[PDB]
DNA sequence: AGCTATGACCATGATTACGAATTGC
DNA sequence: TAAGCAATTCGTAATCATGGTCATAGCT
């Protein structure tokens, strides 16, 4: 409305509109002669892309159906016909399908959606249960492919290009399960996924969507087509990839978000056919990796064959602070809890990057790289108090009015660089 | 009103020629018994500790404890102006932000003034413990050794035993092994060996340690296990300059 | 046929190594009085006045009165090719634009035939004043005081009273306030009339004090608001004077 | 195996100092007569040759005529880690990847063992057969380094002429032709510039290399130069009666 | 006082680090 | 009064390794 959050998104709106006009001023200064060499180059590379468009594999994505709500619903039998909401009065993680139509979505505050539905319940989650109900599903997913790639706790890219051929010579009770025998599932590529959904159904007391595609980005959106408890399928043939690549908004694809949406509402893009019809425009306008992503999201291309940790953070928000001792003392708890969580995987980090947020919402990530590997609650804090010092005393007569501080260990080392691990001196001092 | 007359001026020139390359700022504690310095550098690998007590000063007086932050390159640019013989008279008032050096040639009485700053160096050091290997060797040889393995690699292996002590380094052009075998008046190699200890350090701090070479001719390397190497120089009748360095792996 | 043979060959070497840094090309006026030069730097502040008389040239012969334009960098890079114990024979003709040099060694002679040029000459005179203060100090101590002072700032305030000559400066750290009191060829003598306190800039005095190996001692010559003389006297050959103007 | 002890531990700190910016890879033919080297440099005009024969060594044993491919820049970075008055022993196995250097001080308390990783290359043994010359000039070493560092400020080419009464080093430039003239010496230490001749010589050479060739000047106190027509200039240094170091450089056009 | 050593100071690509912005779940 | 993690993108800029130059000093 007219909030501080409204003020900072107003400034961000000014900035994105300024970049809109800075793009339109570089859009007018091209001609019909500047649409020649770039178009020929990007379609020569698209000939090099589409000729070896190999899609003999069958990649399956398996989402869930309101995962953080559904795993509560397998553990809350009282209100199965009710709309549930996880989170609290600041932010929602995900709400269920009895409330999606009413507007109760993700990335929405706990006060925006709650004034829309007076009859609702909002209960904070239990983050330990989902880590087990993920692994229970992963037990079923490991059988159909050992190299499955769980992105989050629920999404799961699986490759069933090999399991299907080694299923043809099977009997009619190996391919038949029991309700918790029940209906026999066939040998087709739809049927293996029907079997997977049935096992995840009557082994977790829940439901799970799915999606079959020749590629990964197609699977991510086919998993959204027939969405609650449903599925979809595309056939591996170069014609049939084109009939679904049309008539799609770019509010649906992942990797094209909200601001790259508005920077393409300018050039007249809604469908991916229009997004294909601007080869020499988008190749000259946008950056290198972004026009790469646009030219490969145009023909529907991507990952034809499937494939450690690189950061670990703790951030924390709070009310308004205006003192000098409270920031220095509250950086220590965030150094300590992160030092607890850094040893459970036994990783030696060598960078601390604090990150502060004003009461009028500006990010300030102040980084510092050391040469001593950092593990413990006192070998971090003497790298972050010298950044809280540099950015408290650079406002020389005035305090910092922050609302969020957060530390971030990074640059975890290789096997070539974990045999020479230099140590800090603060282990030895007293 | 801190006031300190040093009749051998080259001691202070040699100290702040040693400390300006490794660290670049310091916070000197000047109290009623001497000058102390405690400083770890930016990468938090080495520590340098320094004490010159109030007896080798040709005159010293101080009435209240002072903390004096000093840019060491500014002080090494000011103290480049004394000759090797200037009676150096460092004066400083208490609540003023300037340190008045007054040189005196043996009547060319210069009078320089420096700006201080607000520096908060960490008020902690290695607690008092006991050490396993204590080599004492000629400091020209120690500087030659620490400058004679950096041509190989950035890792020194100090392997200490009873007959002697061995320095080895292995880098992309090969490897090298210098062996010190014990002696038979200041070319004397005494090894107070207890347990034979093999460790590995970074030469990019051992080369900065050997810039206090004309402050003595005898250096004591004191090692243990899971404990930093100590290199110690003794400024004669004055005090000491110690360098602690952390090991690899 | 001008010939000027000097027997202490290090003289011209220390002179031209004190001049090649400041001014680029200059005019050599060649007469029975000797060798003369007045020139300005390329920033029009300092005024170099070199005077060499004919008494101590070991053999002099100058019939006409010539003027020779030289670029001092090439002349000094020729004057880095002789030892500190040679006999210089400078030579010139009216039929050529070639300043010849011969270095004689007591059996390695060194012939050089350097190019001249043709500059548009400026004969500016110096009205001689009666100086307020003239001080004489050993050359190395002044070289040390200016070089030492250059690390502190650039605004040297030379002060003078009968008891003491008092150099000050300032800068981003604090004022290096050197003194020298009233005091055996290495003494400090102060001839004072009125006390002086006058500003100069160190970044040209540093170009000046590279004539320190010429003489054992220098003389500063000052008046109120008149440009000062810094004079390095070659013994029994002439002198080399540098003029600097005060600021503000 | 090959082991060679040499008491003058400074000669390898100077022979392998005159040869680090010139070349960067060479073929040490370690055989029964002693250490050799032959190398045209990174510009393929200047021919280094080097020989430390056997009888000048303190002790010396090998029978397998081996051919070590030696990187001279890293070897000089290792030999710059020794004292001046040390004693140097070389150690090599037969099929060895590495080579061991032993630096024993005469104080004997400190001993150094360095180990250098080799390589393998093949170099042209472009043999330099028996020739007869025209003019020989035998002169001080600091004088020759001084002459070339003088004339390299004037120009960048040098005419060298040798006649019965001495030598002219004539160096034109953009600013006027320098000229330095040297004569003999009759009845006098190191000052003797003895110049013998059968027919006079006027040749011409460059000066980018005679600021490299007289980097060998702490190795001796007399250099010799030799010259004739249609034969390159021979810049010869002698070492402490162990052998010699030749540089070869050709005339111009 | 020149020759040479050599340590302080300085130009300077260049890899590496920093930081805001953007996307996901 | 508007989260909590992680991952990635580009353009800015800090530090470092590099050779060149200069000054002062041990050696000649
Ligand atoms: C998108 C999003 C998800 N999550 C959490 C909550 C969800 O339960 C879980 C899964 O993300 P998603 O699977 O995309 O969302 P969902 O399964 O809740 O809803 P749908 O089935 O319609 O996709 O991850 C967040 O915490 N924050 C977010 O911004």
């Amino acid at each position: 409305k007219g909030s501080r959050f409204y003020g900072n998104e107003l400034k961000k709106e000014k900035q994105v509109n300024q970049r809109i006009e800075n793009m339109m001023q570089q859009k007018a200064q091209i001609t019909s002669q500047q649409l020649r060499k770039a178009q020929l180059q990007v379609d020569r590379f698209a000939m090099e892309l589409e000729q070896s468009r190999n899609l003999s594999n069958t990649i399956v994505h398996i989402d869930m159906d309101a995962f953080y709500a559904a795993v509560e619903m397998r553990d809350n039998p009282e209100l199965k016909d009710k709309p549930i909401a996880v989170g609290s009065m600041s932010m929602l993680s995900t709400s269920n399908y009895h409330a999606r139509r009413f507007g109760v979505r993700a990335a929405m505050p706990g006060f925006i959606a709650k004034r829309l539905c007076p009859q609702l319940i909002i209960v904070p989650p239990n983050f330990d249960k989902y880590r087990a109900v993920s692994k229970e599903v992963k037990e079923i997913l490991a059988d159909y492919d050992p190299n499955f790639m769980a992105m989050s706790l629920d999404e799961a890219y699986l490759n069933i290009t090999k399991h299907l051929e080694e299923r043809q010579n099977w009997p009619e009770d190996k391919r038949r399960y029991f309700i918790k025998n029940s209906v026999v599932f066939g040998t087709s590529a739809q049927e293996v996924v029907k079997e997977i959904r049935f096992r995840i159904e009557q082994k977790t007391t829940l439901t799970a969507s799915a999606g079959i595609a020749p590629n990964t980005m197609l699977a991510k959106v086919c998993s959204d087509k027939n969405k609650p408890n449903g599925q979809y399928q595309i056939l591996p043939n170069r014609q049939a990839v084109m009939d679904f690549i049309k008539d799609l908004p770019i509010r649906k694809v992942s990797g094209i978000g909200k601001v790259t949406e508005k920077m393409l509402k300018a050039l007249g893009i809604i469908t991916c056919t229009e997004l294909y019809q601007q080869r020499a425009l988008l190749s000259l306008l946008f950056s290198e990796t972004s026009w790469h992503y646009f030219l490969h999201i145009s023909l529907g291309l991507g990952s034809t064959h499937l494939t450690e940790r690189k950061s670990m953070s703790v951030e924390r928000t709070f009310s308004e602070i205006n003192k000098a001792e409270e920031q220095y003392s509250l950086c220590q708890e965030l150094c300590s809890e992160l030092a607890q969580d850094l040893q459970k995987e036994r990783l030696k980090g060598r960078t601390v990057t604090i990150k502060l947020k004003n009461v009028n919402f500006e990010v300030k990530t102040r980084a510092s790289t050391v040469s001593s590997v950092v593990s413990t609650a006192e070998e971090i804090f003497a790298i972050a108090k010298e950044l809280l010092k540099t950015e408290i005393d650079a406002d020389f007569p005035h305090p910092l009015r922050l609302r969020l501080m957060g530390v971030r260990i990074s640059s975890f080392p290789n096997e070539e660089d974990r045999k020479h691990q230099q140590r800090s001196i603060i282990g030895f001092l007293q | 009103m801190f006031e300190a007359r040093l009749v051998q001026g080259s001691i202070l020139k040699k100290v702040l020629e040693a400390l300006k390359d490794l660290i670049n700022e310091a916070c000197w504690d000047i109290s009623s018994s001497g000058v102390n310095l405690q400083s770890m550098d930016s990468s938090h690998v080495s520590l340098v500790q320094l004490t010159l007590r109030s007896e080798g000063f040709d005159t010293y007086r101080c009435d209240r404890n002072l903390a004096m932050g000093v840019n060491l390159t500014s002080m090494s640019k000011i103290l480049k102006c004394a000759g090797n013989e200037d009676i150096i008279t460092l004066r400083a008032e208490d609540n003023a932000d300037t340190l008045a050096l007054v040189f005196e040639a043996p009547e060319k009485v210069s009078d320089y003034e420096m700006k201080l700053m607000d520096l908060d160096v960490e008020q902690l050091g290695i607690p008092e413990q006991e050490y396993s290997c204590v080599v004492k060797m000629p400091s020209g040889e120690f500087a030659r050794i620490c400058r004679d393995l950096s041509h190989i690699g950035d890792a020194v292996v100090i392997s200490c035993a009873k007959d002697g002590v061995k320095f080895s380094a292995s880098g992309e052009l090969g490897n090298g092994n210098i062996k010190l075998s014990q002696t038979s008046e200041e070319e004397a190699v005494t090894i107070e060996m207890n347990e034979p200890v093999q460790l590995t350090f970074a030469l990019r701090y051992l080369n900065f340690f050997t810039k206090a070479t004309p402050l003595s001719s005898t250096v004591t390397l004191s090692m243990s296990a899971d404990v930093p190497l100590v290199v110690e120089y003794k400024i004669a009748d004055m005090g000491h300059l110690k360098y602690y360095l952390a090991p690899k792996i």
